């Protein structure tokens, strides 16, 4: 739960950018109460961390952060203010794995 | 062989299941191949729109004693929630409204519909409800499996036996029981299954697309949703085994035998009383090895004239009864 | 900055306790992790004020 | 709001943390679910970034952190699982600044 927004593959695929995917979640408004999400699972190699951003519909401003390790299963947590628009995750770097999955909001919890 | 991946029904399928020399209705009725479950569960509503909160405590420390004044420090309790969520699932139905009338008497078609896609729908229920997630959520069981203590709660749930390999995928399953009163929660709307109702309208085609639409029919779905409840863990006990072989050795014999069922049931009880009631679950094969290996231990057993054993459903004499779990989780008890 | 290993019931037992969809309690109630033990004795008072000698 | 936890305060000076001195926030517990909060008035200079870690009692373990730049009044959001002692926070770092660190407890929000 659920499509609006997003899906696994993002992928990330060896080490890459990470600005996918496409459709959507919209320039207009502001936030701050409710949740979040983001997790996964198969992942093979070295450092990872991820992030947000936003503007009008491109670039080039703000973030949160976030960083994780090695493992394969994780999670954190929520964000707090935004400007509008929220492209992200923008995960990072190193070595290769592929099918490393994602998938990026919202509702959702664990235990 | 140029394109299209086709549903749907079709002639085809209502001239399969039709009758010669009449009939009425379809020759009672259309049998046979697929598994029956159990659960056969208790449902919840109630709180609080998502997730399901709850709380249990979180250590109860400590009194100290008094010098008939030296009293000074106060002492508190303290909590923790933890919940997690549920989901849903439903398709639809389908059919032509003109067909269901040829021949006439539609009632028993959708009839026979229904009692077949009940069937394999609650098959999927039974299905993933013991095996959790890291998918698309509904929900999480397996979870509390992974063996000893203090990276998380195992023990009372772990009792457990060893052995197999983790590197290859055989085969040695697990046997579960868990009392209920323990839930499972749905959304404050109705509950699960319940169709029922139906809806006359027009498609809507199929694959481009197809070449229009327009036309009545008789279309309709049944919709489901759930989520297991922990509640108060500890009625929950899961074994690790075998993989059939270790219980080839004890087919009578008593070494590595399945008495370690007995643990288990001695690993229950608080209480955290309630709340009415327990049952033992089994996969078949499982079930049917426990009897064979059971009617013939090296110890107390008396069995006049003759065996194999009034049937089980006993021990102790809490019912058992079977479900459709894998004949393969690997080992997967510690890595 | 704080200083102090929490006597008293900080907000945090009254937000895990909580209460959602109202309410009151907790759907009664909270249950779990403490041990059983039987005792469920006997009890007596004993002359005197204390003691209570007896000889063999 | 309110008296334990945390108290401002430290004051985050020049070339120092700030990880003192909460003894204790306590040593049993998991957390998943409210808020928090954190946040000053006047400061100086440049680049500051909070933090967290826990333990048994002492140090050292995992953390979490968080990263800002220089402004007057912010405040982002919550946590993720820990075990239990959150020494935090744990400020930095350079540039000049002699005043004034934060706290933690309900909202706050905007008017």
């Amino acid at each position: 739960m659920k499509t609006v927004n997003m899906k696994t593959g993002t992928d990330s695929f060896v080490g890459e950018d990470g600005k996918p995917e496409t459709k959507d979640q919209y320039p207009w408004g502001l936030r701050i109460t409710l949740d979040n999400e983001s997790l996964q699972r198969l992942g093979l190699n070295a450092k990872s961390l991820p992030a947000v951003g936003d503007s009008v519909s491109v670039m080039a401003m703000a973030n949160v952060c976030s960083v994780s390790t090695r493992t394969t299963d994780h999670g954190e947590d929520n964000y707090v203010e935004l400007q509008i628009t929220d492209i992200g995750l923008a995960p990072q770097k190193r070595d290769d794995a592929k099918e490393l999955k994602d998938a990026f909001y919202p509702d959702g919890e664990d235990d | 062989m140029a394109l299209i991946g086709q549903t749907l029904p079709s002639l085809l399928d209502i001239y399969n299941r039709t009758d010669k020399n009449g009939r009425i209705a379809r020759i009672v009725e259309q049998l046979a191949k697929t598994n029956d479950i159990l659960t056969d569960a208790i449902y919840v509503p109630c709180n609080d729109g998502s997730k399901h909160k709850t709380t249990i405590r979180a250590g109860i420390p400590e009194p100290v004693w008094r010098r008939y004044n030296q009293g000074v420090q106060p002492t508190k309790t303290q909590t923790v929630p933890v919940t997690d969520t549920t989901g849903m699932l439903y398709d639809l139905g389908f059919v032509d409204k003109a067909l269901a009338d040829r021949s006439n008497n539609a009632a028993a078609f959708r009839v026979s519909e229904n009692m077949g896609k009940l069937q394999g729908f609650n098959n999927k229920v039974a299905r993933y409800s013991i095996y959790g997630n890291t998918d698309a959520e509904p929900e999480a069981f397996m979870g509390l499996a992974p063996r000893f203590n203090t990276l998380s709660t195992s023990k009372a749930a772990s009792a457990e036996n060893v052995f197999s390999a983790g590197g290859s995928g055989s085969t040695n399953t697990s046997i579960w029981f868990m009392s209920w009163g323990e839930n499972t929660a749905h959304m404050i709307y109705p509950e699960g299954m319940v169709a029922g109702f139906q809806h006359e309208d027009l498609g809507d085609d199929l694959v481009s697309d197809g070449n229009g639409g327009q036309f009545r029919a008789y279309r309709d779905e049944f919709k489901w949703d759930i989520g297991l409840s922990v509640r108060d863990w500890r009625s929950i006990s899961r074994i690790c085994n075998i993989d059939v072989t270790t219980l080839t050795k004890d087919a009578s014999t008593g070494a590595d035998l399945i008495s370690m069922m007995v643990d288990a049931y001695y690993a229950r009880d608080v209480a955290m009383l309630g709340d009415g009631k327990e049952v033992i679950y089994a996969n078949k094969t499982i079930h049917a090895w426990l009897h064979k290996q059971a009617m013939n231990a090296k110890n107390v057993n008396l069995t006049i004239e003759e065996y194999g054993g009034k049937k089980i459903v006993s021990f102790l004499g809490i019912p058992i009864r079977r479900v459709d779990a894998i004949l393969n989780t690997e080992s997967a008890v510690t890595a």
